[PDB]
RNA sequence: GUAAGUUUAGAUUAUAGCCAAAAGAGGGGCUCUUCUGGAACGGAAAAAACCUUUAAUAGUGAAUAAUUAACAACA
């Protein structure tokens, strides 16, 4: 088993410089043993990546699967220590820069069949990472106007070299 | 070949007419060329390597004269 | 597979180039007995050098240096 | 476990591959690094490049006040290239504007404060100077080395050249290794001019030249989205110039470019410069 | 291979033939062991060729150091930069001359392919064909089925 | 000559738009000079991948 | 009138051989195009930039939809539809950062 | 114990790939060596590739003239030029001037062919068809 | 014209073709026996068997080979 999530938590930078922006908090989070599926906690991890905390809170309150309450706790729990441990002034300056789950070790028995057959029972587990950067979430992305996208054809045309010439 | 007219040897020019120098700048090889066969079963081990030798040159001057 | 216009003009000149051939050799410039013996002496020289050559095989010598040598092996600075 | 010596230091090494490639090494100056000596390299840098150098003003030339700062520094807890560096910068100056005189007679004076400007750019000196290893024969505070102060040691090399091998040698060392740099290079891209129109009325009343009638020589396409537009300036009735544009502004201020260099001899076909000349 | 392999164009490091040829290689390195088989014949070529090339080609700074090696080996830098390192194990004094006579021609420039064997900055001198070419004029530049 | 790199690339790529009457006109004849002239074909320097082909009109 | 081709468009053409026959000479001065054989510019009265927003002009719905934008992109240069579409993230990723530029 | 890196000269050449061919052995190693095989033929056929778009090029030039391709190389054979295919390209694209003087050249001497036919042999060799 | 051959001594391996094209013999397309040739990366549309092709080496050369086509009847 490998943990390097949690010694991402650990990292400590340098003492930053007079001429250097105030560094944004970042916070590694991550629960190592759920008994849920990683590819169905992978659908809630997937919605929510690039949402503010509180948005992320408020549909995760609203879900109905049971990964989205316990992904709930552990974001309450990364918001507490990222607070009182990674100094964080306001509580609501939280986003979710990333969000993904993975597999954890399971348990394996035998399926028995009322007609005489068996099979293979797997109770399965997951892991859940998350990473949290202080301050908004960043503005969504505008689609291309036709300008811009014309704009890109006519200087790639310029940019074509003639090929296979002296 | 000059802006406005051009000179064409039949099938060379006079040595007298036109001198033309150039320098050595490298000499060097090629890099790997594969090699490799088509025999039924080709294995992994079955190819060759050519890197031929090189050289380059930098053309310096072109002198001619009105030795028509 | 009708013939194709092409196909039958390549076939007529090397026909000619063919015929050629014949009349150059229709003029044969030494008789039957000039030729005789002509060029036996020649023949027989360069068959005793063919013989000489493929019975030449025989095993090789061996030399004391060759064990000598191989002591340079150890060869080192001073 | 696999035993064995050989298999384990084998995957020592693939460690360090992978280390190397996912975290270069901060760069650091060949001095610092083993295997250097100022004297050994100075003595082969000059007879690399066949030319004389005076040891000690060379070492003056690659001496910086940054350089001395630190020594200084470090004695804490020595002469500068400044006198050097303004020979070459000033004599520099004369030489590239003698050249290009040369060349280009027609060319004007205001041109040819842009072009030894470009010459003399930073950049330039500090591309010749890296290449050249300049840079790990350098004293300065700092690695890599400052251009401002990369600049100023390579005209300060100049002038130690100037004395050591006489003006004869340094011009044709300008020539070789200088003049070499404007290969390629259109004279626009040297000198920034802007309304070229204005400055093509300027020059043909000061020719007495009538100014030239503009005419649409050729079109193509003027109503689509790739419109090509060919404009000639007519003079008395007679092209001096024609220029392609995609619009009639565009065709218009090229073929005012194409003039400006056929008026100071600027010819994409013009002979070559010349670096053959032993004399 | 050309798919999966990168490429370069014909070029040279700074015009170097130009005006006078400098050589690309700065400095060349050698270690040595005093008791190993593998460094004979870099052994003798210390006692017969090393300062013959040395004089032939000062410019070049020369490093030889004995010491305790498992493997001979050489370095060479170039002025533009560029290093590579040359294992001298167990390799004869022909063998070692002839490599170093090879790096002294090489430059610091990549060894890849090359796309084309020519580089000129003067591609055209009596100008670029474009489609106007060879094309008549008009009378008054009338466009083709103007009534005018 | 000594025309700037950019507008000398547009110029050399540029396309020609060209027009043709059919009237009492073979196709076929007419067909092969088309696509000659629409693909590009009658460019010197016709390459596959410059995308050099010209516009035809046919009345 | 010797020269066996028209040199009236392109430049005087003139091929001579040397009185000894050992070199062939040719005399190519460019011809400029007749004043009387022009049109003057345009005296009624430019970045393509500018060509573009107004060909593209915004009229319907605000911005117009997707696929609507493609065809008003694909109209103006008569090229087909497919090439505006997008392409995924791994081929995306594939294309060389740096190719290489001599000269 | 060194089988790692007997994979590792394989991945080197199979890590460009895609689907499970770039990282199963089994398969990796195959791919590789047809690639290679692929890249050796080739190098035979890219010559002969060039050469073809070298005549298609003085073809469309030459046309640009009036001249047909077969026309021009023959008048330049008669006339005792021997510039390869390759260079009439370069001259053609880069020396306007000098391929219409060119074509000037051999459309002389195409009608000097002409009349020389014509004529029978009777007149004399002409001033371009001098030998 | 050309360079191998005979004898002595020891010793194994191989011992099932395929297709084209000729000459026979049974059937009267087939069934056999005998002689000849073949195994492209070129060509005949793809094409083990037909045609042009002496080995294999790098080159942004050149000259050629085979080479899917062919131009109603009055005396």
């Amino acid at each position: 088993i490998s943990r390097k999530w949690e010694k991402k938590n650990k990292i400590v930078y340098p003492p930053q410089l007079p001429g250097e922006p105030r560094r944004p908090a970042e916070i590694y989070h991550c629960r190592r043993q759920i008994k849920y599926s990683k590819d169905k906690m992978w659908y809630l991890a997937k919605m929510i990546r690039g949402m503010s905390i509180d948005q992320a809170l408020a549909q995760l309150e609203f879900n109905d699967k049971k990964g989205a309450q316990i992904i709930k706790e552990v974001l309450l729990e990364a918001q507490d220590m990222a607070v009182r441990d990674h100094n964080v002034e306001f509580r609501s300056n939280l986003h979710i820069a990333e969000s993904t789950s993975g597999r954890g070790q399971c348990l394996k028995r035998i399926r028995y069949h009322g007609r005489g057959r068996f099979g293979i029972m797997e109770k399965v587990y997951c892991h859940y990472f998350v990473k949290l950067v202080e301050g908004p979430p960043p503005p969504p992305e505008v689609p291309k106007t036709a300008v811009d996208h014309a704009k890109d054809y006519i200087q790639q045309l310029r940019s074509r070299t003639i090929i296979h010439t002296l | 070949g000059a802006d406005n007219f051009t000179l064409l040897g039949k099938p060379l020019l006079r040595k007298e007419l036109v001198r033309v120098e150039a320098t050595v700048i490298e000499k060097t090889e090629s890099w790997p060329k594969i090699n490799m066969k088509f025999r039924k079963r080709k294995n992994f081990r079955k190819k060759k390597i050519i890197v031929n030798p090189q050289t380059i040159l930098r053309i310096n001057t072109i002198e001619i004269a009105p030795r028509l | 597979r009708t013939v194709s216009f092409q196909a039958k003009e390549s076939m007529i000149r090397r026909l000619e180039v063919e015929a050629e051939n014949h009349y150059w050799l229709s003029m044969p410039y030494m008789t039957a007995e000039q030729e005789c013996g002509h060029a036996a002496e020649r023949r027989a020289q360069a068959f005793e050098a063919i013989k000489a050559a493929a019975t030449s095989k025989f095993p090789k010598h061996r030399y004391i240096a060759d064990q000598l040598d191989h002591l340079n092996i150890s060869k080192k600075w001073s | 476990v696999k035993k064995g010596f050989r298999a384990a230091f084998r995957f020592q090494k693939e460690l360090e591959r992978w280390r190397l490639l996912r975290c270069p090494p901060p760069p650091v100056r060949r001095s610092e690094k083993p295997n250097w000596d100022y004297h050994a390299e100075v003595q082969a840098f000059g007879s690399r490049l066949q030319e004389t150098f005076s040891l000690d003003l060379l070492k003056t030339a690659f001496i910086n006040s940054c350089y001395i700062k630190s020594e200084e520094a470090k004695r804490q807890s020595l002469k500068d290239n400044q006198e050097l560096f303004e020979q070459g910068l000033s004599f520099s100056h004369r030489c590239l504007t003698q050249f290009l005189e040369d060349e280009f007679p027609d060319l004007p004076a205001e041109g040819t404060e842009s072009l030894v400007s470009f010459l003399t750019g930073e950049a330039v000196v500090c591309h010749v100077a890296r290449n050249l290893a300049v840079e790990q024969l350098t004293l300065s505070a700092e690695f890599p080395v400052p251009l401002p102060v990369l600049r100023q040691t390579f005209f300060a090399v100049i002038g130690a050249l100037l004395q050591s091998s006489g003006p004869e040698r340094a011009a044709l060392f300008i020539r070789d290794f200088l003049i070499t740099q404007m290969t390629g290079k259109e004279l626009f891209e040297m000198w920034t001019v802007v309304n070229p129109m204005g400055l093509l009325v300027e020059e043909l009343k000061k020719r007495n030249i009538s100014a030239p009638e503009s005419r649409l020589t050729r079109q193509s396409g003027s109503t689509t989205a790739l419109p090509l537009y060919f404009v000639g300036l007519y003079c008395d009735r007679k092209l001096i110039a024609e220029g392609p544009g995609e619009t009639v502004l565009v065709a218009e201020e090229e073929a005012a470019r194409v003039a400006l260099r056929k008026l100071y001899g600027f010819t994409e076909n013009r002979r070559p410069w010349d670096y053959s000349k032993p004399k | 291979t050309g798919r999966g392999t990168s490429s370069r164009f014909l070029t040279s490091v700074l015009h170097n033939g130009l005006g006078r040829y400098v050589q690309q290689l700065q400095r060349l390195s050698l270690s040595l062991s005093r008791d190993a088989p593998s460094s004979r014949g870099a052994r003798e070529f210390v006692e017969r060729e090393v300062t013959d090339f040395a004089r032939r080609n000062p410019g070049v700074v020369v490093y030889v150091n004995p010491r305790p090696c498992a493997m001979p080996r050489i370095v060479a830098e170039y002025l533009n930069g560029a290093v590579r390192e040359e294992n001298v194990n167990s390799k004869s004094v022909e063998e070692i001359k002839s490599l170093v006579q090879k790096l002294a021609d090489q430059s610091g420039l990549d060894v890849i392919r090359i796309r084309k064997p020519f580089h000129t900055d003067n591609p055209s001198i009596q100008g670029q064909w474009h489609p106007f070419t060879n094309k008549r004029t008009a009378l008054h530049g009338l466009r083709p089925r103007e009534l005018r | 000559s000594s025309f700037s790199r950019a507008p000398q690339q547009w110029a050399t790529f540029a396309r020609m738009w060209y027009l043709l009457d059919g009237k009492m006109q073979p196709p076929g004849k007419l067909a092969v000079i088309a696509s000659n002239k629409l693909q590009g074909l009658n460019k010197p320097v016709y390459h596959q991948l410059s995308d050099c082909g010209d516009h035809v009109v046919i009345i | 009138t010797y020269s066996s081709l028209p040199d009236d468009y392109n430049c005087q053409v003139d091929l001579a051989l040397t009185a000894d026959g050992r070199t062939i000479v040719c005399y190519h001065p460019s011809v400029d195009i007749p004043y009387e054989h022009t049109k003057p510019i345009p005296q009624p009265d430019e970045t393509h930039e500018q060509i573009l927003k107004a060909k593209l002009e915004v009229r319907k719905s605000k911005q117009l939809e997707q696929g609507p934008m493609i065809e008003q992109l694909s109209k103006v240069f008569y090229t087909t539809k497919h090439r505006w579409y997008p392409h995924g993230q791994y081929h995306n990723r594939r294309k060389k950062l740096n190719p290489p530029r001599d000269r | 114990t060194d089988r790692y890196w007997r994979v590792q000269e394989v991945l080197k050449h199979a890590q460009h790939f895609r689907g499970r061919k770039n990282r199963c052995y089994r398969l990796a190693v195959r791919a590789v060596t047809r690639a290679f095989v692929k890249c050796t033929k080739a190098r035979r056929l890219k010559k002969r590739n060039l050469r073809t778009l070298w005549i298609n090029r003085i073809t469309a030039a030459s046309q640009e003239h009036g001249l047909k391709y077969p026309a021009f190389i023959v008048n330049l054979i008669k006339c005792q030029v021997e510039l390869n295919r390759k260079v009439l390209v370069d001259l053609a694209i880069y020396e306007p001037k000098t391929f219409k003087s060119l074509a000037a050249l051999a459309k002389r001497r195409q009608q000097e062919g002409f009349a020389a036919a014509l004529g029978d042999g009777k007149e004399p060799e002409g001033i371009f068809s001098r030998v």
